[PDB]
């Protein structure tokens, strides 16, 4: 393997909140870190540790509390939350000077919670013209109106995933002040689109709120769920 | 001639008496020139040797923080050992390390060392191949598998093969006027009575720097060694040393005994006779 | 223990040479590193220059030379190729174990097609009649897709695509708009070819 | 683990009553580092006793030098008392003037 | 400058 685990992966909560983003280790490195990636400054260190019982401050410690129980585990604490804290973290180990970073974490510290919204996905079908023109189809997918910008999109053809002929946008472009949109595309041959034995699903993963977590009123709770918008290949004529 | 830069690190646990003592003491030709002490006024790397005054503030703060880091570093090491060794926190223990490199008159690298000693005992050390490990007991092993598998040998060898040397050379350039200066031994013999009409005459070597030095008594030609008296050279107090050797001789035979004094500051060895 | 990447964003034709410049300030010889941040990934290691030889040989045409002379560990390459577009972080490590990163550089690799056919189209959500969607595609990367300054009309910037087909690296810019009546031609104010949503007679 | 310290009592400059001198107590080859070392005149523990920073040889033994400014007088005497977890009974050593 | 030791 040679790597570092960092989960939860995505997490959102209101101010005053208190989460515990953990991290495991399968590489006996003694050292461990917690940096904060934000545009404008790049990675910034908060807390590191030389091993069990060790926790020494970093450059931006206020509001954070690290804890090194066991050589393997290292986790960050945030007793009292704050949207100033909304960001992408990574714990990292490093047996000398060769650091190893982990997947990462999306923590958004919203003030108001019922201010989220699952995505709205919809698969547009290919310009016929495109097909005549270039002999290739291009189903273009666009998702809209979700706030926690924690979403992952993947194309599914006939049951399997497909990474080829895909151009899922980098990150979420804020639609309006409280919702974003992710537009991704796929592009097969015209031969391929034209066979109604093909299945094409565009699906978005959306990390919403916990189960163990309070949702007011009666409307549906914005939990973790996958929204898909399929489409079927049709022959010409 | 060959020179070297070693670093004697040390940290002793203080179960009950606060955060264990940690120290960093460097040496150029076994000449302490700089040190840091966790238990001083305000722990900081400070210039021992006077020629260090030629380094600026950045230097100090730098090593100083480095120290502070290394300090914490071993502090935990202490625990670690206790673990490999299943020891009872209660009592106190110690860690010392030998870091250093040896270069020749050419600039080539003679030898590179890294020696880990726990409670006055060899725990683990870097081979001369500056790439492998030598353990001592179960403990060291756990510390090897782990050590090696972090690229440890590699980064170590860098320092030794390189950093260590950029400095050792630098230091020298600033403290040669000192370092290999010369202080000549001043000898003389002394006759001391003893029963059975015998006598001891001991030969003295006083006021000399460096410290390495051999002295002998001669059977008017032979290696009068097998039956003598010697005393580990000793630090005078003003940077010089002292030492004496001797043995019993029958009266009326004294004058037939020669003492020899060998010291690099001597245009020629010395010959003492009573 | 400081580091400084002078440029936050670089852009260069595919198959060309690369210059990612770093700089630092440390009264000694701090450890130097170069990491790559991809899309949804975690920093990946490319180099580390502890000491000795100022020119490190890291994975995939990536090498950087150290320079105490002008304090710098520039990671350069010869023919950068598409899969290598991303964000690179320079990094030092002196006083203590942790690294110290710089703002980082976002370099981009424009791929090419020996036959660009800058076309535009319209597609519609077969589950919401009237849903308009324009698609710019297969155009020369040397042109910067016009942007927008009107609400209910946004433009995803150029995003590269590639199919399991030889010269299939395609391009993508999406542009939607909810303004009553608005035909692509008006948003793509000035590009090339805007074929009719009018399906070619059977 | 433990190496009984070796002691040496002596002056720095060749003895000579009437004249002010200095008297050292080179204690070495001992471990653990913790050790208690006292200097004294006539058996009455001497006051102002100087102390060098501790160190340690290549074999792991530590070494420390103690010295008292003083002035020799045929009659009175001097000795060094050290204490170390190793040796059961604390050890003292009298200055053998010519040694 | 001295090295920068790594844990046991």
């Amino acid at each position: 393997e040679a790597a570092v685990t960092q989960s939860p992966r995505n997490k959102v909560a209101v101010t005053g909140g208190k989460v515990t983003l953990s991290c495991n280790q399968t590489n006996n490195h003694n050292n461990m870190y917690w940096y904060r990636q934000d545009t404008g400054h790049g990675l910034r260190l908060i807390h590191y540790s030389y091993g069990a019982g060790s926790t020494e401050k970093g450059d931006i410690p206020d509001g954070y509390k690290a804890s090194r129980p066991s050589q393997e585990n290292f986790s960050l604490i945030l007793e009292l939350a704050t949207p100033s804290q909304t960001s992408v973290y990574f714990c990292a180990s490093g047996g000398g000077g060769t650091l190893y970073f982990g997947a990462g974490t999306r923590l958004s510290v919203l003030e108001d919670l019922r201010n989220v919204t699952p995505p709205k996905v919809s698969l547009f079908e290919p310009s016929k013209a495109e097909i005549a023109n270039k002999q290739k189809a291009t189903l273009v997918c666009l998702a809209r109106g979700f706030f926690p910008d924690h979403v992952e999109l993947s194309w599914w053809v006939n049951g399997k995933e497909v990474h080829s002929g895909v151009s899922t946008d980098p990150q979420a472009y804020k639609e309006s002040n409280y919702s974003y949109c992710l537009s991704s595309r796929l592009r097969v041959s015209a031969t391929f689109w034209h066979n109604p034995r093909n299945h094409f699903r565009c699906q978005v993963q959306f990390h919403g709120l916990s189960e163990e977590d309070k949702w007011p009123e009666g409307s549906p709770k914005p939990v973790t769920q996958n929204i898909s918008a399929e489409a079927w290949g049709r022959a010409d004529c | 001639g060959p020179h070297s830069l070693r670093y004697f690190v040390t940290a002793v646990s203080r179960p009950g008496l606060g955060e264990p003592r940690y120290m960093e003491v460097g040496y150029v030709d076994d000449t302490e020139f700089v040190r840091f002490d966790s238990d001083a006024e305000n722990p900081r790397y400070e210039p021992r040797a006077r020629w260090m005054e030629q380094e600026g503030p950045e230097y100090w703060e730098r090593e100083t923080q480095k120290a502070k880091g290394n300090e914490q570093s071993f502090r935990v090491d202490l625990r670690t050992l206790l673990g490999y060794y299943n020891q009872s926190k209660g009592g106190s223990h110690t860690i010392q390390v030998i870091s250093g490199c040896e270069v020749g008159s050419d600039g080539r690298l003679l030898r590179g060392y890294q020696q880990y000693a726990y409670d006055g005992c060899d725990y683990i050390a870097l081979n001369e191949d500056l790439k492998t490990w030598t353990a001592a007991d179960m403990a060291a092993l756990i510390t090897k598998h782990k050590w090696e598998q972090a690229g440890e040998a590699e980064r170590l060898r860098a320092y030794l093969e390189g950093t260590c040397v950029e400095w050792l050379r630098r230091y020298l350039k600033n403290g040669n006027a000192t370092l290999l200066r010369t202080d000549s031994p001043k000898a003389h013999v002394t006759h001391h009575s003893r029963p059975e009409d015998k006598v001891t005459l001991r030969c003295w070597a006083l006021g000399f720097y460096p410290a390495d030095i051999t002295l002998t008594w001669q059977l008017n030609g032979e290696e009068l060694i097998q039956d003598m008296e010697l005393v580990e050279t000793r630090p005078a107090g003003d940077g010089t040393f002292q030492k004496w050797a001797s043995v019993v001789v029958p009266l009326g035979k004294e004058q037939y005994y020669t003492c020899h004094v060998y010291h690099q500051g001597l245009p020629e060895p010395l010959t003492l006779r009573w | 223990q400081s580091v400084t990447q002078p440029d936050a964003r670089v852009t260069v034709s595919e198959g060309a040479s690369l210059q990612l410049r770093c700089k630092y300030s440390y009264s000694a010889t701090p450890y130097l590193f170069w990491y790559v941040q991809y899309p949804r990934q975690g920093l990946q290691l490319l180099l580390k220059y502890y000491s000795g030889d100022p020119v490190v040989q890291g994975v995939n045409g990536f090498e950087a030379e150290f320079s105490k002379s002008n304090s710098s560990f520039h990671l350069r390459k010869a023919s950068v190729h598409w899969s290598d577009s991303a964000v690179y972080f320079c990094a030092v490590s002196g006083f203590a174990s942790a690294l110290t990163f710089g703002s980082g550089t976002k370099v981009i690799v424009l791929p090419y097609i020996q036959n660009p056919e800058p076309a535009v189209y319209a597609l519609k959500d077969p589950r919401s009649q009237d849903s308009t969607l324009c698609l710019f595609t297969d155009f020369d990367s040397q042109i910067n897709v016009p942007k927008t300054m009107e609400s209910g009309t946004f433009i995803t910037d150029a995003t590269v695509l590639d199919m399991k087909a030889m010269d299939s690296k395609s391009n993508g810019a999406i542009a939607w708009s909810n303004q009553t009546s608005f035909t692509c031609q008006d948003i793509f104010k000035e590009t090339n070819a805007t074929y009719p949503s009018s399906d070619v007679p059977c | 683990i433990q190496k009984t310290p070796q002691i040496q009592v002596y002056s720095r400059h060749p003895p000579e009553n009437g004249k002010p001198n200095i008297l050292n107590c080179y204690v070495t080859q001992f471990h653990p580092p913790h050790i208690e070392i006292q200097m004294l005149k006539n058996g009455k523990k001497i006051p102002k006793v100087e102390m060098s920073d501790m160190s340690f040889s290549k074999d792991w033994s530590f070494y420390i030098l103690a010295h008292t400014e003083f002035t020799p007088t045929e009659t009175d005497t001097y000795a060094c008392r050290v204490k170390h977890d190793s040796m059961a009974e604390p050890k003292t050593v009298y200055w053998d003037r010519d040694m | 400058s001295i090295y920068r030791y790594y844990g046991l």
